[PDB]
DNA sequence: TCACAGGATGTATATATCTGACACGTGCCTGGAGACTAGGGAGTAATCCCCTTGGCGGTTAAAACGCGGGGGACAGCGCGTACGTGCGTTTAAGCGGTGCTAGAGCTGTCTACGACCAATTGAGGACATGCCCGGGCATGTT
DNA sequence: AACATGCCCGGGCATGTCCTCAATTGGTCGTAGACAGCTCTAGCACCGCTTAAACGCACGTACGCGCTGTCCCCCGCGTTTTAACCGCCAAGGGGATTACTCCCTAGTCTCCAGGCACGTGTCAGATATATACATCCTGTGA
């Protein structure tokens, strides 16, 4: 169905100096997870770990919050919800944790949660944002994609876009970045071709 | 055919020795330069021919010309081999 | 595999090849993964030299004119491939000090 | 009118033929010049198009070569033009 | 049908640890296809007459160390050796 | 059937500077859509995506509505009301929300609401307006047309003109624009054709 | 004892075939076994390539009368390749 | 059993055939060696001996001695334009070299 | 040891280039001749140690030294090979 | 007394030097001259006289090899003296 | 709608040797119809004069009647009842004894009759057979075709076939013909043109 | 989910000779539908018109009905049901006649039923049989098939037989023949290079 | 400058001693040949696709030819330094043992390494399958 | 007849899965290397005597370098002609791939000769030493 509004994508590194960052994976066969900084693009495989890693230049208050939500990259397209297609809709691959029909999930993280939104009915995940680990710089946030790109009902062969924001404990915004991201079977394949496109 | 080794023309030899930094370039150079270029050629044609043959083929192939090249003391990059 | 030794190149292509060509009867192990890292290595000596000529030129892109400039301007390189042509790689812009005008 | 005082133009050329990677032979001559050579060791052969680019690139090579050794030999008898025997002495040296 | 083998793959893989923002031309990828023939049976060619001269049965890391040493210039000999060591050191610890 | 009054065409800024903007879309034979500034004219395939912007100078109140209109271009048809032709009415093609008669159509946005009106005949669409995000200049609305201009007993190759108009929540007219619509097969091919003949 | 392989034996043969009343020094012989020795590992050598460039596996007559024609100048060729047809030609007939 | 006839004896030659069928099939040159190889190597092997040898004893007669020396190898190998290709990076010991002396360096 | 590039003494590099059918020299041809000789010979003995240490021993070998000339295309007769 | 016009001992000198077979270079200064090269590699290196003697004729030939290079390269430029400039582009000439 | 059954085209001459005919009429660009003998098949513009002539061996009984019925070409079309389309349907050309939705109408007889068949939900038209007139071995009958091949919503480029029966007072069957019909704006440059294929 | 059986695709002519036949459509790309004696097998659009042939040596009684069914080709998967995938299952493309989740339908006619089996869990489709017209030698059944053979949590890449059933008014067997499908977007590249690969 | 005489060096001839090579003999140690069997390689034939060779037309570039002036090359002449030749003195090398140690070369024994073979999973390219836009035809208005 | 305007199939690209090949993993068997020990050769170091070579100095001529002059040759520019280069098409040949069959080479085992090593003597050869004759180089005379 559609959605009585649009997400706001802007990026705004708000007080914090909220960023993203990305592993530097290799494009080869089987690769499960793969990130481009030229196309501000990830690619990955179904179900498969997808790190996004979070980076800021001051440590937010605790009860803090990190949101992942998920909007088509054509303005036309925007208010549909992006959601997963029938056929994994139905399919039996819940972890007891999220719901069927989310695309977006987050693994590892019991204090997860997952809102279709009543006024919007955007689906999207939140965790608790946490400060890094002793000798990191960043912390990271392992989300899932639960529908190839290509899912026919589904995305369609649309792209979308991840849109990620920090957050307080009643949702007001503190920082919101995005990237674009393809799901597929290839992913080093299909960066490798996107990339190559570039100079053409 | 015949009379190919004309084929090599005045200005082309010019260019050559223009690569060379050649700044005056002399009548007889030309000739010279037709003689000299004819031995190279007729000694990389017949060990190239060589081994075309000896594979009992009746094409030459660039590794058939990489390999006479090669054993000349000169090897040849960017043609396979 | 190739992850084992941290290189790229394929060491197993190499200890294959080593077994053909006639260059022996037998091989240690050792030796294709000592050879991929000096093959590795030399290539990456000449694809950094090959980069920052393209750089030079304002180019995004290697073509074997950045190659045989890479090549020539490390004395070592030239001296290692001291009879080897380059296809369409061209020569050094170099001119004898007597040949300008004075 | 206006010409040139000889020479700018034979340091441009260096400067340009020395920049520039194209073959400076004729594209098509020089093919035929193989057939008329090659057919006196066997008749009927049959010539790649990759085989003939790497004939003339070694052709241009060795005589681009020779000549970087034969402006020498000229430099070294104080000469600014390149005679036949600067190319004589030059192969001898090499062992040719 | 027909399958060609080259190291086109780890020479592009190569450039983007140098220079991760450069392509290479076909041309110059078979440039580099050449050169890594050339100097592959440069080392196994004098490898294999070091074992040849000692009557030795097998081509180790020590002929190959011998052959770039020999083969290579003093700058580039030492940096060489020095992968080569690490390559197989690392690989009898994997 | 013919309507009792024609409306307004005239341009009007008014206290929010309110213009049209569209998207430099190229000529491709069949591309869904483009506009001409040379003939301050849109050409579009049936039900296709047409994304018009929205310019102010400042963000007009809350509870303000944006309004769609067609009109025949040509003074000896300006009394006919603009509708789909005969066929299109009765085919099954409606979705959920728009009636079946009424030429124009906004995708994607819920809020929306059609009028056929009882005093002069006139049908047209409205929705809510909504601000951009404020390093974005333009909101974009996409309309839809549901005929071809060269609907037998619709349009009949006589050309419309669009005219769209910001109001408040009672209806008060806070400013207006229009532009010409031709709905085709080739949009690309016939805006060639066109600004050809704007040199002939 | 150890035993090390030389010509010397048919050096010193092939003279008495050739210049009856005629001798060799200890280091003109050892240049003869040089001279064969550095032959041999040409020929070899080349013929093994072209084995290796034809994908093939067994050395014959051929690869080594085509091995002498490139590396021999043409009349040293053609009377090389005439004498060694002929051995052949005779251990195959006898 | 029958008595032993030698590959050299069956070809003709002087050069040891199974010492080159050794060379060839072992020492790392070769996958496989056939039987003809040996010998025709065998016989071209004996002919640039023979060439060697015949100008060398010539140059031997010519500094009326009986006894080959590596001189004498040197003047035939330089003397003879094919040899001097062949053998054109060579170096013998106490080859000395040939009178060579430029015209332009002879008296006037 | 020191110097014993002095060794190769004036006249000994006079008998060299009458060898090589010179006739008249210039007292600079000394000094660069041993320059010339010392960059010749030590990249011959740093190839032949090279082998000895291969074959682990302490003692160059004439074998040594021949395959390090070989290599440089100067094939050496006289001294096994 | 007698005394010989400068510069013709050569003659005699050449014909005497091309004929002879033996080392010109004497034993003991070129067996130090590598001992003290060869120490710069490794310390207690040890050494046949074979080796010593053939790297000795190596370096004779080498040297009378680039000396006849050189002694074109002087009769090019029409001087009867050969020079470091003669033997500078002899070498230059082979890509020493 | 569907019909819940198809009528029969076969070929059947019957007692009377029942067979059509058609006038020789050009190929220029101002024709209003035309025949072509190769292809068995009219081409005529929109309401205008279609003569078609009814040949005999020997005259039918006096309460003959002669019937045309327009039918899909092809199988899976065949069930659809072949009617104007929605725009000629309310247009306001009826002659007074014509139905608005029906395709083929019959000029200058006033004896005729339009029926819309209560089982079958067929159209067709109905007249008296009378015969031939002094000069002239055949009877013509003048059909008028009211929608162009081509309609959107009717015949929507479906080619049909006009069956003609010969029957008596009860309708039972005396003899039956089938021609293909092409009803568009011209006919001289359309029958040229698929009489050219014919050699393609 | 599993059916309990396997239904028998085994040939069986029966009392009446029953056979089928299919037409002799070219093999262009995009072709809709094309079939190959060669294979026994159909190549189609999704939802476009399949025509198989009825072949009879003699006349079945009235009220004889004729049916279709489709199973798995592979053995392997001969136990599940075929039917749409979820995506063509949710999508509102009935047609008032047969339900959402069945994979075959008939067109064009009006006494058409559909069953979805108590026993073995199996979908079909039945239409009453019809006798062909005089001088014609068969009855033309136009089918549709509503998903491609390519859906995923459907048919999933895997082929399928037809399988269909001549039966008396009560659904006893007659006589039974078989097909094999392809539902696909490019139907005359398909069929080429299998028919390519036939030879392979 | 050309011819004859004197001085110095080279070549030819003769005699004596020592070493090398050659020849012969004896013994030793594999190496080669001879014979038989097993598997792979190479050779031959048929089929399929790609590339090469050959042909035709158009447009521009390159090559060829001509004329005028400048620069370079070549030749000749003059002056100074460097090199050559000869003589005398000093230093090192060469030659010939004398003495000791390290390494080289060879043999023996045991362990590890490498090769060879079988089964299971991932790398890499090719193939399987669907949507867009473009091309071009189909069909109407002026 | 020319332009107005909608609709379907094809070229190409987009994107998910399969097949073939190498790696990985493991085991078994034989050979080579490594390690250790022993024996002899060669290398290194040292000392004395004799000769040659090398080093330094002195004296004279030849060669090198620089400068100047004259003529020829090449470059530069313009115009004209010829072929090249580019683009596309057609036909055949050659090369590549696959399958099948026979011969050749390799491997294994056993026996005798060939080759190698060592020793001895003679002859020849070469080297060393001494004498005589011829050629080449330099100076003197016209």
């Amino acid at each position: 169905p559609l959605s009585s509004s649009v997400p706001s994508q802007k990026t705004y590194q708000g007080s914090y100096g909220f960023r993203l960052g990305f592993l530097h994976s290799g494009t080869a066969k089987s690769v499960t997870c793969t990130y481009s900084p030229a196309l501000n693009k990830m690619f990955c495989q179904l179900a498969k770990t997808c790190p996004v890693q979070l980076w800021v230049d001051s440590t937010p208050p605790p009860g803090t919050r990190v949101r992942a939500m998920a909007i088509y990259k054509q303005s036309q397209h925007m208010t549909e919800v992006v959601r997963r297609c029938p056929h994994h809709e139905r399919c039996s691959d819940s972890d007891g944790l999220a719901p069927p029909q989310h695309l977006i999930r987050v693994e590892g993280n019991l204090r997860v949660e997952y809102l279709d939104d009543r006024n919007t009915f955007r689906h999207s995940v939140v965790v608790p944002y946490e400060p890094p680990e002793v000798g990191s710089d960043c912390t990271t946030i392992h989300y899932n994609y639960m529908c190839n790109s290509s899912c026919m009902g589904g995305m369609n062969r649309r792209p979308i876009l991840t849109i990620i924001t920090l957050e307080d404990s009643s949702g007001n915004l503190l920082g919101r970045n995005s990237f674009e991201v393809r799901v597929c079977a290839c992913p080093g394949r299909d960066r490798r071709t996107e990339e190559e496109n570039l100079r053409k | 055919l015949r009379d190919n080794i004309q084929g090599i023309t005045k200005p082309a030899i010019r260019r050559l020795a223009r690569r060379g930094g050649v700044k005056r370039i002399s009548g007889l150079i030309y000739e010279e330069t037709r003689g000299v270029l004819k031995v190279f050629l007729e000694n990389v044609i017949r060990d190239a021919v060589t081994y075309t043959e000896h594979a009992k083929r009746k094409t030459v192939t660039a590794m058939d010309v990489v390999y006479a090249l090669k054993r000349q003391g000169r090897t040849l990059y960017g043609f396979g081999g | 595999r190739s992850s084992r030794a941290g290189l790229q190149f394929p060491v197993g292509r190499v200890h294959r090849l080593l077994r053909k060509g006639n260059y022996s009867e037998r091989v240690g192990a050792g030796a294709p993964v000592y050879l991929a890292a000096v093959l590795e290595y030399l290539t990456a000596e000449i694809l950094e030299l090959a980069g920052n000529a393209a750089r030079d030129n304002k180019k995004t892109r290697i073509i074997p004119r950045h190659l045989q400039l890479a090549i020539r301007n490390d004395e070592e390189l030239n001296k290692l491939l001291g009879r080897v042509t380059i296809a369409q790689g061209g020569v050094l812009p170099n001119i004898q000090a007597v040949l300008l005008p004075k | 009118p206006h010409r040139y005082r000889p020479g700018t133009v034979a340091l441009r050329e260096i400067r340009r033929y020395q920049k520039s990677t194209e073959l400076l032979i004729r594209k098509l001559p020089f093919q035929r010049l193989v057939r008329e050579i090659a057919q006196d060791f066997k008749t009927d052969l049959r010539f790649q198009s990759s085989a003939v680019m790497a004939l003339q690139e070694a052709c241009e090579a060795y005589l681009v070569g020779l000549f970087e050794d034969t402006n020498l030999c000229a430099i070294h008898a104080k000469r600014v033009t390149i005679m036949p025997k600067d190319i004589q002495l030059a192969r001898r040296i090499r062992g040719e | 049908r027909s399958r060609k083998e080259s190291y086109s793959i780890y020479v592009y893989k190569v450039l983007k640890q140098v220079h991760p923002d450069t392509g290479i031309s076909s041309k110059a990828m078979g440039i580099m296809n050449s050169f890594v023939n050339d100097i592959f049976e440069r080392i196994a060619g004098e490898a294999s007459r070091l074992a040849h001269y000692n009557k030795r049965s097998t081509i180790t890391s020590r002929e190959i160390q011998t052959a770039v040493r020999l083969l290579l210039p003093g700058e580039l000999a030492k940096h060489a050796v020095s992968e080569g060591t690490k390559a197989v050191t690392k690989y009898t610890s994997a």
